[PDB]
RNA sequence: UAACCGCUGAAAGCAUCUAAGCGGGAAGCCCGCCCCAAGAUGAGGCCUCCCACGGCGUCAAGCCGGUAAGGACCCGGGAA
RNA sequence: CUCGAUGUCGGCUCGUCGCAUCCUGGGGCUGAAGAAGGUCCCAAGGGUUGGGCUGUUCGCCCAUUAAAGCGGCACGCGAG
RNA sequence: AGUGAGGGCGCGAGCGAUAACGUCCGCGUCCGAGCGCGGGAACAACCGAGACCGCCAGCUAAGGCCCCCAAGUCUGGGCUAAGUGGUAAAGGAUGUGGCGCCGCGAAGACAGCCAGGAGGUUGGCUUAGAAGCAGCCAUCCUUUAAAGAGUGCGUAAUAGC
């Protein structure tokens, strides 16, 4: 569901759908990379070329595995744990990328690219 | 602004277009049992009874007390102050009115005996470079001359649950006038299935 | 302004105000509040 | 010789009461303090305070209940009306009946209330002010309102009493 | 009310918030918020109720029944 | 005083007071436009993060943070 | 026969930082070793005072007398009023009260007031401006409210206070 350092997915612009997160990015005093959320990390897994590195950015909270409870009391839980990479702004790494739909997200709105951008099937 | 009630049980029900979770409150309606008329008890105020359990059980005094203004045949009784009778028996058949807030509280379920470990918060200690105590236990209790010996009044094991207890704000969610219950979302105070009361108090400037 | 002490008035006809034990010079001029009690 | 001099005209209700100076004029009935051993007399057209000593606490004493009391009387006289004026692009003023229009707060609810003596005149409203009756009251009710948004030193938008000559100071670097 | 801001005013026959008298003002102090609490011998306040209980050397503040006025005991049950 | 006996570090766990208060606010001051800094007096209310390496508390470094204070109590804590 | 090492206080030199309930020596007292009573809150050595034993006797030290607790909430004359009492220096101040002193042209005072704030006062440099109220000094005259070689708000001098 969350965790502090982290061995988290991805599937941007990813040097590899992996990287690990040292925090929270809310308010000072993280304990949660959680549902829907936004924080920092550097990258874990490699990467064939691509102008990712194995850096350091923040970005945006994906899947989770132990409740994704919402308001419309909609359920839901998928075997994955990943989030999208942001650049500054927050303004989402890559052109693409493998996951889609479902409120939470869009919820948090900040990133309606990524809304209409992991749609179908995966 | 109060209600009197036996706290039945905590259920879950839908809202406008979202369901969230309620308690069901479920009060028959107390009366005037005795009255503090203020030059009675200058605290002025009610106190009053809900239910009734058994007759053949019952101390002259109560059959008497009762007899004053007399009123019926039960046990559950208390009081508050501040609060009119505009009436001389009360349901909450409207005497409750949802979609307003509600302040409440009741009897606080009985937990154990646990210290650092229960009682307080942080799960005790740590586990493993040591084990003589394995995880968890006791914390320090003061020292040497600094006061000279041992403190007076931080957290301490043991019984922490035979007692009671109240919740600030929450909400009336919904009125059932017949079966005389309420539906309010709330943290059930203590228990269910037993004793609970509700007040009204709020001049919260958000 | 203030100090645990110093006061020699300043502003050139800076005042030397008596008010509550307190050594207080009142002037004309932001640049003299001399508080000193 | 020099601290205790003053007629009380009008044949003005001029009369010391239960250890209380009682000053009664166009209404205000005005209390002017009584120090025990300050004293004082209403004959003819001549009112006097004495002295029952000259040392440090009398004599300030005598400053006092003569100014002080002197008030009570040249009040009781008129009706004690203190001269204010509201100046600044930014701010707006009227009656409105008995409060404080004003606006310059950018979000001008100002709904005041006169306390007493306290009339409101708007006649501008660049000129615009208030009338009281107890000097001491008064020109404190204006201070509230002059207090309430009035300083500017560097570029004016306030409440000025007469309105002082409002020193001020530049802004950026020119 | 803290610093800090003012009103009315002398002693310093112009001035000053300043002993005099009045006001402004801090997430802090008493309260308002919940939780204890007359073993606060300085309460108990109110309600109902058995009778002023019955025998003994007056000083009967001792005995026995007195009242199931009530409660305890044992039993049986309890998120206590 | 103590050698017929007082366990010294580092850390842990539970901490308790303190203000020369760090974040908090209240402020007069500015070389104060705004914003933002910086300059003192008032006030402890709550609050006053994770890791890295180092047995080191200090420290330097990663990432934040409103902020990530100094210190009293044998540098609190072995009858824990 | 016993101590053969002791400490404290005051004064006088060491030393030490002119620090320490430090340690060195000396004059004295001390305290142990009596120094058991008073006492100053209670405190081995700071002022009083030597206890052989009594008194339901009286005079006194020191130091005390509103009360807690014996003893005038004495009298008399002041001076502070901050609570100093109820530890502190450097140093700061129209604190409080006191000198022993200076201004009184009732040729009626000072803060409060009124009005004029006078004509050569007009470069000296700089004059873009000094034509007191821009920098290197000027130290004169007439003239009356008695006279500002102009103490001061200032810009372009100047103009106004």
């Amino acid at each position: 569901m969350i965790q502090p350092q982290t061995y988290l997915e991805v599937a941007d612009n990813t040097g590899a759908r992996k990287i690990m997160c040292i925090r929270v990015l809310k308010g000072s005093n993280a304990k949660y990379a959680t549902v829907g959320d936004v924080i920092v990390a550097s990258v874990k897994e490699a990467i064939p070329r691509g102008a990712v590195k194995e850096g350091d950015v923040v970005k945006a909270v994906v899947v989770r595995t132990k409740k994704e409870v919402k308001r419309p009391d909609g359920s839901a839980i998928r075997f994955d744990d990943n989030a999208a990479v942001i650049i500054n702004n927050q303004l989402e790494p890559r052109g693409t990328r493998v996951f889609g739909p479902v409120a939470r997200e869009l919820r948090e709105k900040g990133f309606m690219k990524i809304v209409s951008l992991a749609p179908e099937v995966l | 602004m109060k209600g009197i009630l036996g706290v039945k049980v905590g259920m879950t029900r839908i809202f406008r277009d979202d369901r969230a979770v309620p308690v069901t409150v479920i009060l028959a309606g107390p009366c005037p049992v005795v009255q503090r008329r203020t030059p009675e008890k200058d605290g002025y105020t009610a106190v009053q009874l809900g239910f009734l359990p058994q007759n053949p059980k019952r101390v002259n005094r109560p059959l008497k007390g009762h007899f004053a203004k007399a009123g019926v045949e039960p046990v559950r009784i208390l009081r508050e102050i501040r609060d009119f009778n505009p009436e001389g028996d009360t349901v909450t058949v409207e005497i409750f009115k949802p979609g307003e807030r509600v302040d409440v509280t009741g009897t606080s379920k009985g937990r154990g005996f646990a210290g650092v470990m229960k009682r307080w918060n942080f799960a005790g200690g740590p586990d493993s470079h040591g084990a003589h105590k394995i995880h968890r236990h006791p914390g320090s209790i003061g020292n040497r001359k600094t006061p000279g010996r041992v403190y007076k009044g931080k957290k301490m094991a043991g019984h922490y649950g035979a007692e009671r207890v109240t919740v600030m704000n929450l909400e009336v969610v919904d009125v059932i006038p017949e079966e005389n219950l309420l539906l309010v979302k709330g943290a059930v105070p203590g228990p269910n299935g037993g004793l609970v009361i509700v007040r009204e108090t709020k001049k919260a400037a958000k | 302004m203030k100090v645990r002490a110093s006061v020699k008035r300043i502003c050139d006809k800076c005042k030397v105000i008596r008010r509550h034990g307190r050594v207080y010079v009142i002037c004309e001029n932001p640049k003299h509040k001399q508080r000193q009690g | 010789i020099g601290r205790l001099p003053i007629p009380v005209p009008k044949g003005v209700s001029v009369e010391v009461a239960p250890g209380r100076v009682k000053v009664k004029g166009p209404k205000g009935e005005l209390e002017v303090p009584v120090s025990p051993e300050m004293r004082v007399v209403v004959e003819e057209g001549v009112v006097r305070v004495e002295r029952p000593s000259d040392e440090r606490r009398h004599k300030s004493l005598h400053g006092l209940t003569r100014t002080l009391i002197a008030n009570a009387v040249k009040g009781v006289s008129e009706g004690y009306s203190k001269e204010l004026l509201i100046k600044g692009i930014g701010y707006r003023a009227r009656l409105v009946g008995r409060a404080l229009e004003l606006t310059v707060g950018f979000s001008h609810p100002v709904v005041v209330e006169p306390p007493e003596g306290i009339t409101f005149e708007v006649p501008e409203p660049t000129r615009v002010r208030v009338s009281g009756i107890d000097k001491q009251k008064v020109g404190q009710v204006a201070a509230n309102i002059r207090a309430i948004r009035k300083p500017s030193a560097y570029h004016e938008k306030g409440i000025y009493y007469a309105g002082e000559p409002v020193r001020l100071k530049p802004g950026k670097a020119g």
